[PDB]
């Protein structure tokens, strides 16, 4: 981080969130002025704030702040900025942007716009490939536009087919076949599917690769030509074409194959002059072919997961290329430090789609910075409110260890002691995920979370000891806070007798099975017996703060309370799953009995979708009760939220409106009978 | 429970513009000690909350307006519901902790049949009345008679605080300019004028009306500190059997 | 030679007409008293005492400390009494005065008055007669709502307050009559409302006259907040005199007791 160089003192940094923070994090560190430009409800942000003033470029939604390019040149020209960054998707294919920015001072960091063009168009992006000397996906080269010609495809290249169209970021437009009706019908919803997203119905079809690992490949490229691959990033985890986990020294890969998969993409972006940081995208098989997937000329989402391995600074350089300085550091100063794993932890649901959008605000957010070999990359704070006009992303978390076991401990401890309230969060997922058995030893695949769950996420599943160690818990805490409310202050006209109970008989109903429970205290210590099993829970009893940390038989367990209740009612996160518990004294328990049972009945829900709009929120679950007048959810359309009123008595089986996506009319918000 | 814990969130849960809405809950949630607060009446007149919480360990009172049912505006049923939780924590020696956000009282001719007059008059005796420690926060928008029907400082007040987002006033802002200026007929910038020096704290500030503009963010630590000193409050008032409530 | 003299004498006649003499026929016109008149019915001949005549508004926006803005008295007559040999403190509000609105000298002079009766143990009757609170001023004014409200209540069980609404009424000047002991209106001419007609077209668009909003018959039969409605002012007054015979002056003082037959 030398400060003698001057690449550009005043720098505009087109994106918001976690990666706007980052780029202005890294300008401070070379002192560098930043413009961070922000919409009118993001004017709160942390970049806004951080960087060094703003211009405010419109409304919430992006594309009339952040797409109408007449606010962002009236606060170039306010600013005076020089240079300017697309991040992660945003405006980076825009050939547009690229060439407004060209006729202004500023200047597009990234790659040359003929590459951005290349990579837009995937017929052509394997065709360079090829001719970059690349391993390919087999398939055939050319766009289809029948259906004889769909089959026929599917002939030479076999069942398997990825009709696949062009552009898309995060590989969009990828579809399954295995049959020539399923060719033939597939290729017509994907053309239908083309023309509904992006219109250029450029269906690259080519042969599919089953059982494959998503390996990505990081080249570094200066103005000079020079290109420098660093390592790589194994992206085996993923569901709905969007990776979870990310792990950057790849357990399949080894050092030979890693080396020639650097030379190839060094040489692919020589033969393009790539003067920025790219991504190319691998599907090494059981064999390592590993096949060109895509080009991303953008950063890459998950780019800090590398970094911490290589300990270069990817911003830093790709400010340096933009100065147009050739590359410092050679491949012998590419060294792999340790293992290094990300988690990008999302405002979205777990339970519910593999990850369903969510809305909200945040009340407590508490990143795990003090624990060890963690570290957070995030752009928001406590406050912060999800908003529909933009992607629903919390932070990104790494942990760097020097294997893999120490790196996957370090991301379960980070996880377990990571506070997030007011909205959910997929903690659970990823928690699961880097503690599964099968993601431990290396054995995965593009489809991990399609097999390991069929029938979808449940939460973890504990086992007897855990279940005993989570009553413990649980009985102890509700003890311990019966024990605090029996401590007052002096009166000194009534004193207050303490009572003396010694040992606490309760019962506990997690999940349907009902457990008997004897716990008693001494000092700090809780001896607590489940149905036999005696067990020692120990801790600071701080019912205050979010994270507890207890001492069950000597394992140390780190546990949280979302809510209590006088009725009895406690809900504890434990290993990431929140489970719900009701905790009652014996003679209550007893006596509950003789309360009579109060019963709400609610299935079978059904509506399509009668107006287009986006959908403000979603009112049902699959498994909902509908009458004449029930709203499966509230659509807006020209600004009226008509209430869409079932009428009628159906069946879902899943549901299609998320908050934050624009669903058209008779688009079928929920799928039904 | 650390007495001076910061409250960030609440830094920016008060929207910009006059037109938004938000849940005061999440306020007394935010400032409360662990977020735990037991509310009365929770779905009678729910545009006034009323309930008990605990701050460094002591009972306090809350009484705050919500600015999403019918906009945070008083009416007859929040005005007693309001009047006598606040008279119950007197006759108790129970703090009493305000947030303000009301515009100002209903209008309409079932209220004013109904005797809006009395009620209104329940509720500014029972804040008036108050000889135990009252602190105010003043979130947003406090106009018209509201402002001091809601513990004003000259309601023997103790401490009265504002958010950077408060904005006393006589009334309806564009109600002043037109009720002002009507021989002037030019409002395009009088408007402005007058929304620049009378929609911010700082006439009731320079006034004295307010002790300060605390940030958001300060909130509960200031409220605990101001517990302590008011612990000892002492007022005396003159002899009589009973007061005159207008019951 | 000093003018302090004649400017003591100009300032004591101009504070004696109220604001002007044309403004007075126009209240007679309405068929409506002045306040010192009022004042005149309601106290014993040659009893009243004022205090405050020259006690003038400090406001000094929108243009208010021109001297055509500047009336002595500013819109209020305060002072003491004796109905029937029996002391009292009595405030009426000038409608000729910048509407008989109230600023931070006419909210001064009412605590005044009323501070000083809570001191020697006197009822206090008040004439409303005001359009509301007086916007020049700006929250002086909603200051001096405050501390005479905060008045009421310290004064309530202490000694008795009477309320007589004389005129309109409007904005948060109907909570002083509705925080006294009693509350008396005038027929046709007296009103009581939070909001006028206007704000209830403009939030619920309800097509409703002064007179049913805020009228002494609705104050009176279907409402609560208003305890008689008498005739006209002298009916009003006479009435309030013959009232104000039964009270105490104070708590501390037993029932009155009189000559009996």
């Amino acid at each position: 981080y030398d400060p003698n160089e001057k690449t550009f003192d005043k720098i505009l940094v087109a994106n918001r969130g976690e990666i706007a923070c980052r780029v202005i994090r890294t300008c401070k560190k070379m002192g560098i002025k930043t413009v961070a430009i922000h919409s009118d409800v993001d004017a709160s942000s942390v970049h806004v704030k951080m960087a060094d003033e703003a211009v405010c470029v419109g409304p919430a939604p992006t594309s009339k702040s952040y797409l109408n390019m007449d606010a962002i040149m009236e606060a170039i020209k306010k600013t005076r900025a020089q240079a300017v960054h697309p991040g992660y998707g945003f405006l980076s294919e825009n050939k547009e942007f690229a060439r407004c920015l060209a006729a202004e001072d500023v200047v597009f960091i990234g790659p040359d716009t003929h590459a951005i063009q290349a990579m837009g168009d995937k017929i052509e992006s394997k065709l360079l490939a090829k001719k970059a000397e690349v391993n390919t996906i087999p398939g055939f080269d050319g766009v289809v536009k029948d259906a004889e010609e769909a089959v026929r495809i599917a002939r030479e290249i076999g069942y398997p087919v990825m009709i696949k169209a062009s552009a898309g970021g995060g590989g969009k437009g990828m579809r399954i076949a295995w049959d020539d009706e399923e060719t033939r019908d597939g290729f017509r919803l994907s053309s239908q599917e083309a023309a509904s997203s992006f219109g250029d119905d450029r269906l690259l079809i080519e042969k599919f690769i089953d059982n494959p690992r998503h390996i990505e490949i990081q080249v570094l490229g200066d103005k000079h030509g020079n290109a420098l691959w660093l390592n790589e990033r194994e992206c085996s985890i993923q569901r709905r074409n969007q990776k979870v986990v990310e792990e950057a020294p790849s357990i399949f890969l080894d050092a030979e194959t890693r080396r020639a998969m650097g030379e190839q993409a060094v040489a692919l972006a020589r033969a393009v002059k790539y003067s920025s940081a790219g991504t190319v995208e691998f599907l090494v098989d059981s064999k390592k072919n590993f096949y060109f997937l895509e080009m991303n000329t953008r950063l890459q989402v998950e780019h800090p997961v590398t970094e911490c391995i290589t300990g270069l600074d990817l911003v830093q350089e790709m400010i340096r290329v933009a100065k147009g300085y050739p590359l410092r550091h050679k491949q012998a100063d590419i060294r792999i430090n340790g293992w290094a794993v990300e988690c990008r932890v999302y405002a979205e649901d777990p339970y519910k789609s593999f990850g369903l959008p969510s809305i909200g605000r945040l009340s407590q957010y508490q990143e795990p910075l003090h624990l060890p070999g963690v570290r957070v990359d995030s752009g928001i704070q406590p406050g912060s409110d999800i908003s529909i006009y933009y992607d629903p992303m919390i932070s990104k978390l790494i942990t760097y260890g020097s294997d893999r076991t120490e790196a996957l401990k370090r991301m379960a401890d980070a996880l377990d002691n990571y506070v997030i309230r007011g909205v959910t969060h997929n903690i659970a997922l990823l928690r699961e995920v880097i503690i599964n058995s099968r993601f431990v030893k290396g054995d995965i695949s593009t489809k991990f979370l399609s097999d390991v769950y069929p029938d979808g996420f449940k939460g973890h599943m504990l086992t007897k000891s855990e279940k005993n160690q989570l009553l413990a818990i649980a009985s102890s805490l509700f003890v311990a806070f019966q024990l605090r409310a029996q401590h007052f202050q002096e009166n000194s006209r009534m004193p207050v007798i303490k009572p003396d109970i010694a040992n606490w008989e309760l019962s506990v109903k997690l999940h349907d099975k009902v457990h008997t429970v004897v716990a008693s205290n001494n000092g700090s210590v809780f001896s607590v017996e489940v149905d036999g099993s005696k067990l020692n829970v120990t801790s600071t009893w701080n019912l205050a703060s979010p994270l507890l940390s207890v001492s069950v038989d000597g394992t140390q367990r780190t546990v949280q309370c979302l809510s209590r209740e006088a009725g009895g009612n406690m809900s504890i996160q434990f290993l990431g799953t929140v489970y719900k518990v009701n905790i009652l004294t014996r003679l209550a328990a007893e006596l509950n009995k003789f309360m009579l049972e109060k019963v709400t009945e609610d299935t079978s829900s059904v509506l399509r979708s009668p107006m287009p709009g986006v959908v403000v929120a979603v009112s049902v679950k699959p498994g909902d009760a509908v009458a004449e007048g029930q709203e499966i959810c509230v659509i807006e359309a020209m600004k009226m939220q008509n209430s869409m009123t079932a009428g009628k008595t159906g069946t879902v089986k899943s549901v299609h409106c998320q908050a934050g996506d624009t669903v058209g009319e008779g688009d079928l918000l929920v799928e039904l009978e | 429970d650390p007495s001076d814990r910061l409250v960030p969130e609440l830094d920016t849960i008060v929207p910009l513009e006059s037109t938004k809405a938000y849940n005061m809950v999440d306020i007394i949630h935010s400032v409360v000690d662990e977020r735990e607060f037991f509310e009365i009446m929770p779905n009678y007149a729910k545009n006034i909350i009323v309930g008990f919480a605990r701050m460094n360990g002591r009972t306090v009172g809350i009484v705050g307006n919500q600015p999403k049912v019918a906009s945070g505006c008083l009416d007859i049923n929040s005005s007693v519901k309001g009047a006598r939780f606040v008279r119950f924590c007197d006759a108790f020696n129970i703090p009493l902790i305000t947030f303000v956000d009301v515009p100002g009282f209903l209008p309409g001719t079932a209220q004013e049949y109904g005797g809006i007059i009395r009620h209104g008059a329940k509720l500014l005796y029972a804040f008036a009345e108050a000889t135990v420690p009252k602190v105010t926060v003043i979130t947003r928008k406090a106009y018209g008679g509201a402002y001091y029907v809601m513990s004003s400082k000259h309601l023997c007040g103790d401490t009265n605080y504002a958010w950077p987002t408060a904005e006393i006033a006589v009334m309806g802002a564009k109600g002043a300019v037109e009720i002002i200026f009507k021989g002037h007929e030019n409002v395009e910038a009088a408007q402005a004028e007058y929304i620049e020096k009378f929609a911010n704290p700082f006439p009731a500030a320079v006034r004295g009306f307010v002790d300060d503009i605390i940030q958001p963010s300060s909130t509960r630590a200031r409220i605990c500190c101001d517990l302590d000193v008011l612990a000892s409050k002492k007022v005396q008032r003159p002899w009589r059997k009973h007061a005159n409530i207008p019951l | 030679a000093t003018s302090v003299n004649e400017r003591i004498e100009n300032k004591r006649r101009t504070a004696l007409l109220g604001g002007g003499q044309r403004r007075i026929d126009a209240q007679h016109k309405r068929g409506k008293l002045t306040a010192r008149e009022r004042i005149s019915l309601l106290l014993d001949p040659g009893s009243f005492v004022e205090s405050d005549m020259f006690v003038e508004h400090r406001c000094a926006d929108f243009g208010m400390a021109a001297d055509k803005n500047k009336f002595p008295g500013d819109s209020v007559v305060t002072g003491r009494g004796r109905i029937n040999g029996r002391l009292v403190y009595v405030f009426s509000q000038d409608f000729t005065v910048f509407g008989g609105s109230l600023s931070g000298a006419h909210a001064q002079k009412i605590c005044k008055i009323m501070d000083q009766a809570i001191t020697v143990g006197a009822p206090v009757i008040g004439l409303n007669d005001s359009g509301g609170a007086r916007i020049q001023e700006g929250v002086e004014s909603l200051a001096g709502y405050a501390d005479i409200f905060l008045r009421n209540v310290t004064a309530s069980g202490v000694i008795p307050q009477i309320s007589l609404i004389m005129g309109p009424c409007a904005g948060g000047a109907v909570y002083s009559p509705a925080l006294t002991d009693f509350t008396f209106m005038v027929k046709d001419t007296s009103y009581l409302f939070i909001t006028g007609p206007d704000v209830v077209k403009s939030v619920t668009n309800e097509d409703v006259t002064q007179e049913e909003l805020g009228g002494a018959k609705t104050h009176t039969t279907m409402s609560g907040v208003a305890h008689r409605a008498f005739e006209n002012d002298v009916d009003a007054l006479c009435n309030l005199r013959d009232f104000f015979n039964y009270l105490p002056l104070s708590s501390q003082d037993p029932a009155p007791v009189r000559e009996c037959h």
